[PDB]
DNA sequence: ATCGATCGATC
DNA sequence: GATCGATCGATAAAGTTTTTTTT
């Protein structure tokens, strides 16, 4: 029943990408800013998005944006499927990511007990003692050489 | 006064604070009875004041 | 009444025996502390639990000894101290409901009747440290007096599990409730679902908090030869990171013991290790009212407030009116009159003093340390040039980098009290000019660069030669 | 030296 | 085809006085 709920938030976010959140007409603020987000992307080829917490809260009035705040440890490999469907219908090797930003509140590191498994929480602080740049895997072409090793898990 | 008082009364009966107690502690030295008195009052110390207020 | 293989505890008489004792109290204990109280603290406080919605009732729990009955309940608390708090968490939910059944307008009988409240029996009995903890003390209340040392962050705990095998959709959620996780050896959710790859999706089921703290007792009349030893702590409720390391402490702990594996890769085990589990701990923007503002405006009506603050700063000091001027003035440390572009001046100034040795030069500085809650205190080579900030130190927990701030940055909201400004080394006494001028500390260390500021305010207590 | 895993044999 | 038994392989260890530049 979360499948169709995951399918509900699939199209409701997609329908949000069909509209804008533009309040002023030709006084600045050109309409359909997410369509232009695809348009800048198909020139410089950076493979990103950039969505804010405001304009998705103020479409379903918190009936949907409050749901993803406690579930998108699971819902993150769901919304990627819908945008992968809308890109062929709106645009012409394709890996992406989901980049939320600008939640209202800001916490410190001393406040992480139980609600912070699968949530979204902006955290401040400073950074020390970095490391190098190595590759990760996420997808294999590996299989056994018994008969044919073309199994792609 | 915990049943060894028969030997604690001996200081109270005989008295002799200023010199017998001075010759009591460290009798193995040459002279200097004045300076062995300067230590024994520090062995009993002496509390300054139960101050109560914030005057440590 | 029921009978358990483990305990011998009763059925809910003692709950009702508490509930009449709780409600029909109004006063007791007047005889054990005979001095010569119209209503009980808890009677108002049990109404006070709902109207704030909290979950904690700090029970003094020396009331059953004052009451005529409930001694059997009292002397079962100190002998089976896990089921008795497990009983009373059910009753306090119902005893709260015993107030909602009177007034049905109290939070709609649903939502505050879901979050489980709890209790805290504290300051009960007496104990005397560590060299009395016999092996017979297996499940009892203990009252430690000591000092905590160092803390680790919270690790999670298996309170609920999850499973999913390789079928289309099968999202069962088994429980644990033990030290044992139980699994199926054959699939479900369909008829033709044979024994297959049941997988463990770990990052889906929720966890609570948990934290271990190390304690070492204070040398409280120790017989001057014995080394003060140590014991650990453990916590479960919402008391994580509310007890910072390095304070005088008292805990109301139960007792437990765990096994350990000798070899790291076998199931072999035998000299155990004990640890306590705390139920309640105790150490030993202000809420601005309006009566204080009305009280100081009477003092502000008095023109001699300068002279009134001249006489208040000296409870024992000789008069010496001139030094008392700037000290309260530096304590009244201006504000940050900062422009948008240009300037960035701050009204903080810097007084000093030097002269006759030991004229309460330190005790005045101690007296200034009284009047400010968040400040510093200098030492005799407690800090140094490299010992102030800019650390590399190989700490005993992780052997990695840590950048702890110096005292001049640490006075963000205080007054830097500092001394020995004729015996300070000339490797240092070179960076305070920067915090005199750019209000910052520039760090040139192998870790990283940072121009962090320091909202500071200084005074200097020199010495003659 | 002990425990765990894999392979082979028997039911 | 599944279960039980036997055989083979893999798993457990520990540090803190001389010597360099440097302040």
């Amino acid at each position: 029943v979360d499948d169709v709920t995951g399918e509900k938030v699939r199209e409701a976010f997609e329908q949000f990408l069909e509209d804008f959140s533009v309040q002023s007409t030709d006084t600045g603020e050109v309409e359909k800013v997410y369509r232009a987000q695809i348009e800048f992307m198909k020139i410089y080829d950076l493979n990103t998005i950039y969505i804010d917490y405001q304009h998705l809260s103020m479409r379903e009035n918190g009936a949907l944006a409050m749901a993803i705040s406690e579930q998108y440890y699971r819902f993150l490999p769901f919304l990627q499927k819908g945008l992968r469907r809308v890109v062929r219908k709106y645009a012409p090797e394709r890996v992406f990511q989901i980049s939320f930003f600008n939640l209202p509140t800001v916490h410190r590191i001393r406040d992480i007990r139980s609600e912070k498994i699968g949530s979204l929480l902006s955290i401040s602080g400073t950074v020390t003692r970095t490391s190098e740049v190595r590759p990760e895997l996420y997808k294999a072409s590996f299989t056994c050489d018994m008969c044919r090793a073309i199994v792609d898990n | 006064t915990s049943d060894v008082e028969e030997r604690v009364m001996e200081l109270i009966t005989s008295g002799d604070v200023y010199n017998r107690l001075a010759k009591s502690i460290a009798p193995e030295i040459y002279g200097n009875l004045d300076v062995k008195k300067a230590l024994l009052l520090l062995l009993v110390g002496g509390v300054d004041k139960r101050v109560g207020d914030g005057m440590k | 009444l029921r009978i358990i293989w483990g305990t011998n505890v009763s059925i809910q008489e003692c709950t009702t025996n508490f509930r009449n004792f709780l409600m029909s109290f109004k006063y007791k204990f007047r005889k054990i502390l005979d001095e010569r109280d119209e209503e009980l603290y808890y009677i108002k406080q049990l109404n006070e639990m709902r109207e704030l919605g909290t979950s904690n009732l700090n029970l003094d729990a020396r009331n059953l000894l004052a009451y005529k009955q409930t001694e059997d309940l009292y002397h079962q608390l100190l002998n089976y101290p896990q089921e008795v708090i497990s009983i009373m968490d059910q009753t306090i939910k119902d005893c709260m409901v015993s107030l909602i059944v009177d007034n049905n307008l109290d939070y709609d009988l649903d939502e505050i009747e879901t979050k489980f409240y709890k209790v805290r029996p504290y300051n009960v009995g007496s104990c005397k440290g560590m060299r009395e903890l016999n092996p017979n003390d297996i499940d009892k209340l203990i009252n430690l007096k000591g000092l905590v040392l160092r803390s680790t962050p919270v690790i999670p705990d298996m309170k609920v599990a999850f499973f999913k095998c390789n079928v289309c959709d099968h999202t069962m959620a088994v429980e644990i409730d033990r030290g044992v996780i139980q699994e199926p050896a054959r699939c479900e959710r369909i008829d033709c679902n044979e024994p297959n790859s049941m997988s463990l999706i770990h990052n889906r089921c929720s966890f609570a908090d948990k934290q271990v703290i190390k304690l070492q007792e204070t040398p409280d009349f120790v017989p001057d030869g014995q080394t003060p030893h140590s014991i650990s702590l453990c916590v479960y409720d919402e008391l994580v990171d509310s007890c910072r390391a390095g304070d005088r402490i008292e805990v109301t702990g139960t007792f437990r013991s765990i096994p350990i594996r000798a070899n790291s890769r076998q199931r072999v085990l035998s000299l155990y290790k004990t640890y306590v589990d705390v139920v309640h701990v105790k150490k030993v923007v202000r809420q601005i009212t309006d009566q204080d503002l009305a009280k100081i405006r009477e003092v502000a009506a008095r023109e001699d407030l300068y002279s009134l603050l001249a006489r208040s700063i000296a409870p024992s000091i000789y008069e010496l009116e001139d030094v008392k001027k700037g000290i309260l003035l530096q304590l009244f440390g201006g504000t940050n009159k900062t422009f948008t572009k240009g300037g960035r001046y701050r009204g903080d100034i810097n007084i000093l003093l030097c002269g006759d040795p030991s004229t309460s030069k330190s005790q005045i500085l101690q007296y200034v340390h009284k009047i400010t809650p968040r400040g510093v205190y200098t030492s005799g080579k407690g800090s140094s040039a490299v010992g102030l900030t800019a650390y590399i130190t190989r700490d005993v927990d992780t052997k990695q980098l840590v950048l702890e701030s110096g005292a001049l940055v640490l006075s963000d909201g205080g007054v830097c009290c500092i001394d020995e400004f004729d015996k300070m080394s000339d490797s240092t006494r070179s960076v305070l000019h920067e915090v005199m001028e750019q209000q910052t500390i520039s760090i040139a260390k192998a870790g990283i660069i940072t121009t962090l500021n320091a909202r500071s305010s200084i005074l200097a207590s020199a010495n003659p030669i």
